[PDB]
């Protein structure tokens, strides 16, 4: 007993190679993006728009404190830089 | 060095002490007055792609 395809699946198959290779690339792509986010955040960061106010504020509430805060606390005037390469403002005006 | 009186008028903003009106060069305005990238311009540069930069929040 003949158990082939049917004929339009047959004639749709015959593109599933492309779609097979398609979906590798694309899953590929894909997931070094995922990796490449992942990667320095040992997670997926939510975007910092996607926040609350709050929320904006207690996430960068610790990178204030450890980069503009204790410079500014331990501060004396010969930790300056002579020349112009200092820290930049955290606004800039 | 100018004076105790030099000192205390140099230092004096506002008649009116009630109000606070803290010194700002510029004020915030993207993300609601916040600011999204508190590094330097290499550091979210390289955050954005090395690790060891996040020291998270936990
Ligand atoms: C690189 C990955 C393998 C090669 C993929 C490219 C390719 O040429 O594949 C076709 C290749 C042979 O097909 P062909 O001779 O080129 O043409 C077949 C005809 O078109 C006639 O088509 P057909 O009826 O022979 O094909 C049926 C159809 C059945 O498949 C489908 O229908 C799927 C595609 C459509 C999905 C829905 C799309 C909706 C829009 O396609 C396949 O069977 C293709 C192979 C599927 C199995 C292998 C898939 C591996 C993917 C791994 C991904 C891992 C993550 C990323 C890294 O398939 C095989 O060799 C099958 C065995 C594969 C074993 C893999 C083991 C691991
Ligand atoms: C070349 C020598 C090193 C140098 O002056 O690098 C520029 C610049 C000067 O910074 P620094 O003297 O280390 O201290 C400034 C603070 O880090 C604070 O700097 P920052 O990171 O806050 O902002 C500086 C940034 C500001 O950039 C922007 O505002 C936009 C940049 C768009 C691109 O400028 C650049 O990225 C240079 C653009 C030309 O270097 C960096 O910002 C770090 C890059 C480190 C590797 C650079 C390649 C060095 C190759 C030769 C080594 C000998
Ligand atoms: C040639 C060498 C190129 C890479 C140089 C840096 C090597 C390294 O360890 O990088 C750290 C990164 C990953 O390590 P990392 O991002 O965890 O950094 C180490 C952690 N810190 C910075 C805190 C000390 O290496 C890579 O991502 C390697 C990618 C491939 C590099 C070679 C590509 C060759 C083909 C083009």
């Amino acid at each position: 007993v003949n158990t082939a395809y049917p004929t339009p699946l047959k004639t749709i198959l015959k593109t599933t190679p492309a779609f097979v290779v398609y979906f590798v690339f694309g899953l590929g792509f894909s997931t070094v993006i995922y990796d490449v986010v992942y990667h320095p955040k040992d997670r997926i960061e939510r975007f910092y728009f996607r926040s609350s106010k709050f929320e904006r504020l207690s996430r960068k509430r610790d990178e204030k404190l450890r980069h503009y805060f204790k410079p500014a606390i331990e501060w004396q005037p010969w930790y300056n830089t002579s020349t112009n390469n200092n820290t930049r403002p955290l606004l800039r005006y | 060095v100018h004076g105790e009186e030099y000192a205390q008028k140099m230092q004096k903003r506002f008649h009116q002490t009630d109000i606070w009106a803290p010194f700002r060069h510029r004020y915030a305005y993207m993300y609601n007055s916040s600011n999204k990238n508190v590094k330097d311009y290499k550091q979210v540069t390289l955050s954005r792609y090395i690790n060891g930069f996040d020291k998270f929040n936990v």
